[PDB]
């Protein structure tokens, strides 16, 4: 489900579409509602990709 | 029938007509170019017996993928 | 209780309504003037005749067909049900092509109508620009308005050029009320939080500054409208006490002032720079920078917070995922 | 996927918007609106 | 405005140009049809 | 220094508080009692911001971050190094902004102007007061305020939005956005029109209100007129800030779910349920 | 191969140089009325020095 | 549309300009106010006609005469109300001691 | 019945009529082209015996 | 009593009243229609013993 | 009773009346069309015993 | 009865009528086209006994 | 506006036009009911 | 605007124009019917 | 035929024509350059027998 | 505006310009066809 690049510049490693980010966003709304929580329960939304900035519940 | 040009200014009708005809022409070419059977830029060299038929299904291709590789 | 100039109790009407003064060729005024009592209570009353010319007529034909293609695809997507067309309207979309097509022509149902609607809309917008430019010249006015409108068109065109530069029409904005907001949010997700794009931050500063200025300037002119301050062209050519008092208010408040003319230059640039810095920020996204937060870490924008979690080395290998791939095109049985 | 198999037409969504399953369909459960989500069955006439 | 004489003159060209255009389009369809028939 | 026409305007009177005591200028600036209180709060607040930077991890301008307290402190003052400083700076901010609006009222009264500018600024103060006073009070802890830091407050905006899963679906936010965008369009048209009649192409005579009116009427189909466009610009710019205040105060205190599921009422209208 | 310098940064300083140029231009335009300033030490111009006062050609008759 | 003088309150049925033959204190108050205004409005309209006749500008004389005639017609409408309220005031016991007109 | 043209200006009626017919023709062609049975650009060469019908396969 | 029709315009009060009753009646019907007990378009043929009743007090 | 047409302009009343009846008629038809029991375009050929009924009390 | 045309300008009424009938007719056709039973573009060649019917009695 | 004679004349067309249209709609429903009855 | 004998002349063209259009459309339908009937 | 230049100012038509031809040419080049068969900047040196061809009917 | 002989002079260049453009386009199309035919 990952779509975010782990570097500053664009690269062959990630060619995700904005449509694929829409699909992950759909999936994540489903998970949030399934628990009765919002995105900040598992993310710091300044970086959805980040694990260090996110609570342990993301693991 | 020529009295239609008294009722409408031909200088205005000619602009509306050229507009209508250009949009219609462009619509039909873009419609055909998006079809399987008539996408002549890619498949125009095919004979009439081997151009696609019946490709009317709405999801002929996958909706979700990465972009094509950067090379 | 003191009269606030927000509403006009007494309108006057002229039996004739003013016409267009000059240059009637290659195009003509449609209709004739009429008065609106409500519009005449907000502001001036004449709902006018209107000008098109060649560029205006063609702009409407192209733009009508674009809107017609958008609406008919929306209505087809609820199976032509006219109740669902209204009930579901803000969720309906005409959607870009699939990503694996890149820049190739896609199938008609799978984004081929999208590109066609986008083409006619773009031509329609350019013809409407030509209309505005020609009309400014015919009224013997400066071209300040068409260059202001060109700045908006610049931002609009980046929603074509950035998808072109990243190499896929799938990255374009869907035509739809909530869908284009879904795209807007997902674009910031994909490219790693657009708040750290510095041209996005600049565009916001100019968007806010445009609200600051029109609030300040709108309030300033109403505060001196008791002295004819709203007759701004007269105040520019023949400075009255209304212009002097509005200059002194801002000088005494914040230590510097504009003039009755040059305040309109501040206004013009703050509006224009909103969409111009915005467009640059889009064109850099996915082409030069792919994760704006990491660009912000590199350049020192990102405030440090204490860690909320720490990964062990084997979790750093376990918790990496996969980049998202293709949807499954089969329905597996698990019988064996 | 190495190649694409097209789904049966009754499994193909009419709405191409990516998020509509979360933003609408998880709260909307009107029967007629539900039925419209997928293309209906479609068969060559000589196979009826 | 136009005179009726002027309108009649314009109508002659307009009808002729319209029918000429339709004839050219009729040939373009004859070529298209013989390349790849649509029925 | 004074503008060439200014001196005859520099009379006494028009103050709300203090009378002649502070009724004087300093360079271009009018002082007044609320000028004195402005400088006090500005200075105290700014130096406490510098103190916040000093005890934080960096002097990098973009990264300075004076954060509110933990939610556990509720409506009390927290320890100063744990967010109590943000609370003291917030009081200075409220004092500085209020003093600025009242000083604007004194200036306008001295010039015989209407009170439009102070009240228009009140729209912005309302939004700030909503963000740091009213919404945190309704939620029961000052820690719901945003942090003072050029980019850390954007992290707060991001996270508050995603507390409601998809903040674009907030209906008051859609209105607020529409006002902000419509304001910027209207400002570009008003600026362009005045400049284009006052700065026509070389050798053309100066334009007129009639030409401006004619052109505008070809743009929108109707004449707004001179006072009408300034009413519109004020309505749009201040309405944008008022609807912003509404959109954030309903998020949390009144609506707690995701914003997309608020639209369920529209789907269930009886004509099409 | 420059690691720190990148196109987004280059663009941003390009903009800053334009923007500070633009503020100067606008502050020159803002001084076409009311300047030079009166002072007990004689006239003052501020900075930048203002553009000169415009004279406006009226519509010849109508 | 709302009438000019009761405005917003006409939505709630307060409408004191309407032709009233019974005695009513509210209509009497309104009629005394509107008579004084309309007498002054006629006085203004005939001053305006005299001024424009002195200037001799025929199309302006024509309109000023038309305006004066209209102003007289409106005054007559209020004087009719004043008299019919006067008739009622004499007989309805609670009514004013001062005449309406 | 020609006195309808005294009641309505033919110059407006013909613009309305032509405008209406063009939009109606466009709508109907788009509805048909969206259908399975009459998507004629892909399936126009099929005989009527093998063109799609909106029914499921028999024997359920 | 009747002198109230001197104090208020009959023509005007009747419109205000008739508009008020229209609004009140429609509101009450729509409140009932969205209940369970009185969703009469779906369940109107149920007998009074058979129609829904809101959940009762009994609890652990 | 015809005096009511002296109190009100009958052409204003007829416009207000006809518009009210039109909207009301449409609202009722769309309410019914959205119901299960009266979805007559899909199920109008069902007999009165076959037609849907809304859920009853449990009475368990 | 004809004096109704002295109350209203027939030029305005007859336009309003044509507008109403045109939109109403379109609505009805599209309400049918989107149903199962009357989806005549896909299924119009089905016989009346073959045409769909909505679901009926609720239980086995 | 109209005279009483013009209203009288127009009304004859309007009533006949309406009932004519209703007759055509009656045959359309007859055809539709024969093809696929809705009750 | 229109004269009586101006309106009557115009009406003649409108009738033959309408009929000519309806004829072409009728051929268009019966051709489409022969290709792929909808009932 | 020349009288078309009396009806239309050629200093307008020339500019409109040049603009139309410019945008048309740019569109057609852009359509071709985006295609597989005619992406001549990358594949122009391929011989005609080597250039891409789009699919076929899968006629066994 | 142009006179009729001023227009008829302009028309000669316009036709020649159009023919020249079409000729160049024809040679271009024939080069393109010989390089990579589209039918
Ligand atoms: C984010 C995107 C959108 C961001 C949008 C931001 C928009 C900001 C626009 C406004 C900025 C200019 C404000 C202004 O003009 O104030 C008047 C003052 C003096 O000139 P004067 O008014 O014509 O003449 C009066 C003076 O000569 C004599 O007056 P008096 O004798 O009565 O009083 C004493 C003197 C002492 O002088 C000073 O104190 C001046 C100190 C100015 C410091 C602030 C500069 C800010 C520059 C921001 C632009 C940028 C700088 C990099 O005069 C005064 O007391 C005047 C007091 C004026 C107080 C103005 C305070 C403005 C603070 C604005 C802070 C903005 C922060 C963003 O002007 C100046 O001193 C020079 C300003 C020159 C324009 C800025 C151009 C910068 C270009 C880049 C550097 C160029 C280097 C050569
Ligand atoms: C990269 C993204 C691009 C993406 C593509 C984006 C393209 C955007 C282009 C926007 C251009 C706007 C320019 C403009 O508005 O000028 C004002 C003028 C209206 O004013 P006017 O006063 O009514 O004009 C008539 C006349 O009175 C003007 O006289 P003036 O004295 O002012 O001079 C203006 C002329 C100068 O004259 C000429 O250039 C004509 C000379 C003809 C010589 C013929 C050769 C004979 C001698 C042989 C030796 C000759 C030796 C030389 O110039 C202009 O200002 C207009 C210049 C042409 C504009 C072309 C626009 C297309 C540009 C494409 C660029 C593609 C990219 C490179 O209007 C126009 O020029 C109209 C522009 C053309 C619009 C055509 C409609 C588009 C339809 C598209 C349909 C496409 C699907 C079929
Ligand atoms: C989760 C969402 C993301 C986000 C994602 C984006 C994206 C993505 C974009 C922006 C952009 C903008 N964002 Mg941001 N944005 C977020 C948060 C914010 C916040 C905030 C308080 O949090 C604010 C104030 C802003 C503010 C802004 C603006 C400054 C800027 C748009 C300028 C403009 O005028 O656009 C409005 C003006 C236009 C769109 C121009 C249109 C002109 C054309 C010509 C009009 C055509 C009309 C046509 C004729 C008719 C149409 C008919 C119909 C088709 C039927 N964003 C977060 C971080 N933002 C844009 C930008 O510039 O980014 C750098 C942009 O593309
Ligand atoms: C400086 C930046 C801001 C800005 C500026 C700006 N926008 C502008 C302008 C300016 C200065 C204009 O001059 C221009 C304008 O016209 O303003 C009124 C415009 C404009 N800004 C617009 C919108 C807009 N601006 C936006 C934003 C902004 N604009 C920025 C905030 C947004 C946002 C925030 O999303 C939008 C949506 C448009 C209203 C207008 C450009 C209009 C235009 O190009 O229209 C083209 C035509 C059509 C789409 C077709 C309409 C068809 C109709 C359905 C009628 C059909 C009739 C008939 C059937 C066909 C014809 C038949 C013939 C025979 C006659
Ligand atoms: C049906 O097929 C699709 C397409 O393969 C499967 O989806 C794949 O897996 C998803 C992770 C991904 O989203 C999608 O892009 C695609 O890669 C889908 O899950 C179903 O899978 C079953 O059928 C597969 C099939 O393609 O036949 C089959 O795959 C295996 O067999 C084929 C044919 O012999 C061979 O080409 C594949 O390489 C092989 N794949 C693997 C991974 O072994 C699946 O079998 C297995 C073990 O995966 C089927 O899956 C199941 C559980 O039955
Ligand atoms: C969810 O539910 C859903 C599914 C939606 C279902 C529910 C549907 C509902 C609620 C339907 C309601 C339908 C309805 C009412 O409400 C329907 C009412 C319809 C009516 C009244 C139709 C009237 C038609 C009249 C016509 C066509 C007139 C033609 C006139 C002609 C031709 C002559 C013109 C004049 C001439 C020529 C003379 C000029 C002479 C002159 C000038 C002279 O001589 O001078
Ligand atoms: C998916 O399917 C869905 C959509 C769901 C299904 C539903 C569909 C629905 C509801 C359809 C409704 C259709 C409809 C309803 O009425 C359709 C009505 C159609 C009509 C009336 C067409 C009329 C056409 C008339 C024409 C073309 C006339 C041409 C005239 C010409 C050329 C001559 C012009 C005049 C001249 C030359 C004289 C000048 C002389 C002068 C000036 C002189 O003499 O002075
Ligand atoms: C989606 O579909 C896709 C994929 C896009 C496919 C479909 C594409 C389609 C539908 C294409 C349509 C193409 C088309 C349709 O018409 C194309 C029509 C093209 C035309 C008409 C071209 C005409 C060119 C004419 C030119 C260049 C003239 C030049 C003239 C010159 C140089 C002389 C100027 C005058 C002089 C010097 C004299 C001055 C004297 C004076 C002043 C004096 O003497 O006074
Ligand atoms: C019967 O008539 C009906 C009832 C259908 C009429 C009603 C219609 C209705 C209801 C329409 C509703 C429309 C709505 C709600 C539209 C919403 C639109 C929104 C909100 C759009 C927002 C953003 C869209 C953007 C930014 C799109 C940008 C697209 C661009 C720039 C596309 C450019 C494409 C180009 C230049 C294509 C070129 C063609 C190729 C590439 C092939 O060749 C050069
Ligand atoms: C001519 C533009 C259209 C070309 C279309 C393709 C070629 C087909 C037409 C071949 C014949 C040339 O076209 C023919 O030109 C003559 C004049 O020369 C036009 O004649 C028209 O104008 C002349 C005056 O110039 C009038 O007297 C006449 O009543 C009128 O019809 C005809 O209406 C047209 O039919
Ligand atoms: C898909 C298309 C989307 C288009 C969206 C269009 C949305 C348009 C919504 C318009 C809503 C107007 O709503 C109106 O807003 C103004 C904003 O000033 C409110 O007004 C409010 O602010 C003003 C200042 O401006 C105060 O003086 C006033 O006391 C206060 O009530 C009005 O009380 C409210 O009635
Ligand atoms: C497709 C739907 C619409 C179809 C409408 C047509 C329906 C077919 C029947 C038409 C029958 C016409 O029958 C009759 O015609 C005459 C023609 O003068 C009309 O007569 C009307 O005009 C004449 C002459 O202008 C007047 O003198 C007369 O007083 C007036 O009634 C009648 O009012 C109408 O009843
Ligand atoms: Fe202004």
């Amino acid at each position: 489900a990952r779509v975010i690049t782990q570097g500053v510049a664009p690269s062959n490693a990630n060619r995700s579409s904005t449509k694929q980010a829409e699909w992950t966003y759909a999936l994540m709304i489903s998970q949030s509602r399934s628990l009765g929580v919002n995105c900040t329960y598992c993310h710091n939304t300044r970086q959805f990709a980040s694990w260090r900035e996110a609570p342990p519940a993301r693991v | 029938m020529h009295r239609i040009w008294l009722m409408y200014d031909p200088r205005r009708v000619m602009v509306a007509l050229v507009g209508f005809l250009a949009v219609l022409a462009l619509v039909i070419h873009f419609v055909l170019l998006s079809s399987q059977r008539y996408s002549w830029i890619e498949n125009g060299t095919l004979g009439a017996d081997q151009a696609p038929v019946g490709a009317s299904a709405p999801a002929a291709a996958a909706e979700m993928s990465p972009l094509p590789p950067g090379r | 209780l003191e009269y606030q100039n927000l509403f006009t109790r007494v309108q006057v009407r002229t039996v004739p309504e003013p016409g267009i003064p000059i240059d009637e060729s290659t195009g003509t005024r449609y209709g004739t003037g009429t008065f609106s009592y409500l519009a005449g209570k907000f502001g001036d009353a004449q709902i006018g005749p209107i000008y098109l010319g060649w560029a205006g007529v063609l702009s409407l034909i192209f733009g009508f067909i674009a809107i017609e293609i958008i609406g008919l695809n929306m209505w087809a997507s609820v199976g032509w049900d006219p109740v669902e067309f209204i009930r579901q309207l803000p969720w309906l979309a005409l959607e870009p092509p699939p990503p694996q097509y890149g820049l190739r022509v896609p199938p008609l149902n799978q984004g081929g109508w999208y590109l066609m609607a986008g083409f006619f809309l773009t031509v329609s917008i350019i013809l409407w620009w030509i209309r505005i430019y020609r009309r400014a010249r015919a009224l013997q006015m400066g071209s300040h308005l068409p260059w202001a409108f060109a700045s908006a068109i610049f931002l609009y065109s980046t929603f074509f050029f950035q998808p072109l530069l990243v190499g896929s029409w799938s990255e374009m904005v869907p035509f739809g009320i909530f869908p284009h907001l879904d795209w807007t949010s997902a674009f910031s997700i994909r490219y790693g939080n657009l708040y750290y794009n510095p041209f996005h931050a600049l565009s916001i500063a100019f968007l806010y500054g445009s609200a600051v200025l029109f609030a300040m300037h709108g309030a300033t002119i109403l505060a001196v409208a008791r002295m004819g301050g709203e007759r701004e062209i007269e105040q520019i050519t023949d400075r009255g006490t209304a212009a002097e008092r509005s200059m002194l208010f801002w000088r005494w408040c914040m230590g510097f002032n504009a003039t009755m003319e040059s305040i309109h230059r501040w206004a013009w640039w703050f509006a224009v720079l909103t969409t111009f810095t915005g467009g640059i920020g889009i064109l850099l996204t996915g082409t030069v920078v792919d994760n704006w937060y990491l660009w912000g870490v590199k350049h020192g924008l990102v405030a440090p917070y204490p860690a909320q979690n720490q990964l062990t080395p084997e979790q750093q290998d376990l918790l990496r995922g996969r980049y998202q791939g293709t949807a499954p095109d089969s329905f597996p049985s698990y019988v064996v | 996927g190495s190649s694409y198999q097209q789904a049966p037409i009754t499994n193909q969504r009419r709405m191409r918007g990516i998020m509509i399953q979360s933003t609408l369909w998880d709260m909307d459960r009107k029967r007629s609106a539900t039925r419209q989500r997928y293309y209906p069955a479609s068969t060559p006439a000589n196979q009826l | 405005g136009m005179t009726e004489e002027e309108a009649r003159r314009f109508h002659g060209y307009m009808v002729t140009g319209t029918l000429g255009y339709v004839v050219v389009a009729s040939v373009a369809h004859f070529l298209a049809w013989s390349w790849r028939p649509w029925f | 220094a004074m503008l060439s026409f200014e001196k005859k305007y520099r009379v006494r009177g028009g103050t709300l508080i203090g009378g002649d005591l502070f009724d004087f200028w300093f360079g271009p600036f009018y002082v007044g009692f609320f000028g004195v209180t402005t400088i006090f709060f500005v200075t105290l607040g700014t130096l406490l911001c510098v103190w916040g930077a000093a005890m934080g991890p960096t002097w990098n301008l973009w990264q300075i971050n004076i954060a509110p307290p933990d939610l556990k402190y509720g409506l009390g003052l927290a320890p100063l190094r744990e967010g109590g400083l943000w609370q003291i700076i917030t009081l200075c901010a409220l004092g500085a902004f209020g003093s600025w609006a009242l000083r604007q009222a004194e200036i306008a009264r001295k010039l015989g102007m209407g009170m439009h500018i102070p009240w228009a600024y009140g729209g912005a103060i309302l939004a700030y007061t909503t963000l740091v006073v009213i919404r945190p009070f309704l939620l029961g802890a000052w820690g719901h305020g945003f942090p003072y830091g050029i980019f850390s407050h954007l992290d707060w905006v991001s996270n508050v939005g995603y507390q409601y899963l998809h903040f674009h679906y907030n209906p008051a936010h859609m209105i607020a956005v529409t006002f902000f965008f419509t304001n910027c369009l209207a400002l570009a048209m008003h600026g362009s029109l005045i400049l284009s009649v006052t700065n026509p192409p070389k050798g053309t005579p100066t334009g007129t209100s009639e030409q401006e009116n004619v052109f505008f009427r070809d743009l929108l189909g109707y004449s707004i007129g001179a006072i009408g466009i300034h009413r519109l610009g004020l309505f749009l710019a201040v309405g944008a800030a008022v609807w912003s205040a509404i959109c954030i105060v309903i998020s949390g205190p009144f609506w707690t779910q995701g914003w997309p599921e608020w639209w369920n009422w529209w789907l269930n209208l009886p004509i099409w349920k | 191969m420059m690691e720190y310098i990148d196109g987004a940064q280059i663009a941003l300083y390009a903009f800053w140089l334009f923007f500070f140029g633009l503020i100067i231009y606008l502050r020159r335009e803002d001084k076409r009325e009311g300047y030079p300033l009166e002072s007990p030490q004689g006239p003052r111009d501020g900075w930048p020095k203002g553009a000169p006062k415009k004279t406006y050609v009226h519509r010849d008759h109508g | 549309s709302v009438p000019v003088n009761d405005g917003i309150w006409a939505w709630y049925g307060i409408d004191d300009d309407r032709p009233m033959a019974a005695w009513s204190r509210f209509h009497a108050t309104r009629c005394v106010e509107q008579l004084a205004i309309n007498r002054a409005r006629v006085g203004a309209a005939e001053w305006a006609l005299a001024d424009v006749q002195a200037r001799g500008i025929v199309p302006c004389i024509a309109k000023a005469a038309a305006h004066l005639a209209r102003a007289r017609a409106e005054l007559a409408d209020w004087e009719a109300q004043g008299h019919r309220l006067e008739a009622a005031r004499k007989v309805t016991p609670g009514a004013w001691t001062t005449p309406v007109i």
